């Protein structure tokens, strides 16, 4: 089982320098090209660069060449990325991958990637306020996530348990301060005779709030 | 050496056949071996191979996907389009400095349907820390295209309104909307009616949920 894993968010403020990890395994580390993806919303997918981690030998984009630095650890099969200068528009998720060679010749292995932030703005925690119907056969309710930064924020109903009927929306920044929200729509006859819960988590903070959602008035 | 794409939105129906194009400025072609790949990305997960070297397929993909070219043209084919096809669909060399296309967004043309609107008043929680925000949500409906107009006692608010929306459906090829109006927790109390109204293609006589303050 190949397996590619990279380092959490990272909030930077400009001018600043920023360094990710990608460890490897199922593998082995040293005998194939590992390459770098940035992503940025409206601007698709971009190619920075790429090293051989048995011998750190390394290829980069022309537009990429002294904002970019590759470099890797054979001892623990994991390479790093890091960017210096650091605008605005470097703020984007970065994602690392494999280059096969016999069975496949492509980048067949992908990390889960790391959002990286280039702002001056304080973390705040995220405030999660309950939506419970005020005055059907199918019940929706939600969970209202305001007032974090930096990006991002995952949420789950149930610990997960509960995942079908569910919508949630994009987080908007206004001001310094993020937004999103979440809606689940279950059948009436199991709230609120059982229990939602909505549980939200904001790595960026190190914290984590639950919300169970209960009839009003 | 650039890869340009076409096109940048492909709209298509069910069951219906999908054509992407790439084109590399300049040959890259050794048919030997040509490293021309296509990549998908869904919203949410990280990108993943679909076709490397022209036409070979890679495990685990439909066979409904398909790829061919010669010499500076290279086409992916989604014979039937399904729900679970959209994203965005890259073309990469892999040869000569790497290269990413600039990307095609597959979207799913479908049936017409209404909005689920549900409103929501602010939780106490929140009136508590001095604000108040009321919710409502717009869901699994089509087309894409909608319009939210706020109502305090009566009159239309348009100043303190923040939306957003869902990428495509996968499962239903709907999308969905949240918009919420945030006051002060005085601009709240001063007034008791409250409503979210919603103007789709699917009426002339707009979707409304509303409340009061009062209950």
């Amino acid at each position: 089982e190949v397996q590619l894993q990279q380092s959490g968010t990272v909030l930077a403020r400009p001018g600043a320098s920023v360094k990710m990890s990608c460890k490897a395994s199922g593998y082995t580390f040293t005998n194939y090209w590992m390459h770098w993806i940035k992503q940025r919303p409206g601007q698709g997918l971009e190619w920075i660069g790429t090293i051989y981690p048995g011998n750190s030998d390394t290829t980069y984009s022309q537009k990429f060449k002294g904002k970019a630095k590759l470099t890797a650890v054979t001892s623990t099969s994991t390479a790093y990325m890091e960017l210096s200068s650091l605008t605005n528009e470097d703020s984007a998720v970065y994602y690392c991958s494999r280059r096969n060679y016999g069975s496949s010749y492509a980048m067949d292995y992908w990390g889960q990637g790391t959002s990286v932030t280039v702002s001056s703005a304080k973390t705040t925690p995220p405030s999660v306020y309950p939506l419970a119907p005020g005055s059907n056969s199918m019940v929706t309710l939600g969970c209202l996530v305001k007032g974090y930064f930096p990006e991002p924020v995952t949420v789950t109903w149930n610990s997960g348990s509960l995942s079908s009927g569910v919508h949630t929306f994009p987080a908007v920044l206004q001001s310094d301060l993020y937004t999103l929200s979440s809606s689940v729509t279950v059948p009436s006859s199991t709230w609120p005779s059982e229990t939602v819960t909505c549980n939200v988590a904001h790595p960026a903070s190190s914290t984590k709030v639950d919300k169970k959602i209960v009839p009003r008035d | 050496v650039l890869m340009t794409q076409t096109p940048l939105s492909l709209p298509v129906s069910l069951g219906d056949q999908a054509s992407i194009s790439c084109r590399s400025s300049q040959n890259i072609v050794h048919s030997g071996y040509t490293y021309l790949e296509w990549y998908l990305q869904k919203p949410g997960q990280s990108p993943k191979l679909l076709i490397y070297t022209v036409s070979n397929r890679f495990s685990g993909v439909p066979d409904r996907f398909s790829g061919s070219g010669s010499g500076t043209d290279f086409t992916l084919k989604i014979s039937r389009v399904e729900a679970e096809d959209l994203g965005v669909y890259y073309c990469f060399r892999g040869s000569h400095v790497p290269t990413f296309g600039g990307g095609t967004k597959l979207e799913i043309k479908r049936a017409d349907a209404a909005p689920t609107v549900s409103i929501f008043p602010p939780s106490s929680e929140q009136l508590t820390s001095g604000g108040a925000s009321v919710v409502c949500f717009l869901n699994n409906f089509y087309p894409k295209d909608i319009n939210v107009k706020w109502k305090i006692d009566g009159s239309e608010r348009q100043n303190g309104v923040l939306n957003s929306w869902t990428d495509q459906d996968s499962k239903d090829s709907t999308y969905s909307m949240s918009s919420t109006l945030t006051l002060t927790k005085d601009e709240y109390e001063r007034h008791n009616s409250y409503t979210c109204e919603a103007t789709h293609k699917t009426s002339t006589s707009p979707i409304v949920k509303s409340f009061n303050r009062n209950e």
